């Protein structure tokens, strides 16, 4: 629910979460790339590879 | 003191009090 001349909103540390398109009026969100770290279980490297 | 069957998280009730008392873009 925004108001209408308003034009975008941000969240903390910068994190906008909404967008406008000029030619046509509409209300959009974002959310980052899924992401994170890779590990590897393993036995032990004589054992097997 | 000891776990409740009837209910489906396995737990007692002093345990569910504890639970429940003490208690998201970052
Ligand atoms: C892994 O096996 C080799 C034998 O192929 C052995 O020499 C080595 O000590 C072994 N490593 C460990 C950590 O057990």
């Amino acid at each position: 629910k925004f108001l209408p001349f308003q034009q975008f909103g941000r969240d903390i540390a910068d994190t906008t979460d909404a967008v406008r398109d000029p030619q046509t009026l509409e209300i959009l969100d974002i959310t980052p790339c899924s992401f994170g770290g890779v590990s590897v279980i393993t036995p032990g490297t004589n054992t097997s590879n | 003191i000891l776990p409740d069957p009837s209910k489906p998280s396995k737990r007692s009730p002093i345990e569910d009090l504890l639970f429940n008392k003490v208690t998201c873009a970052q």
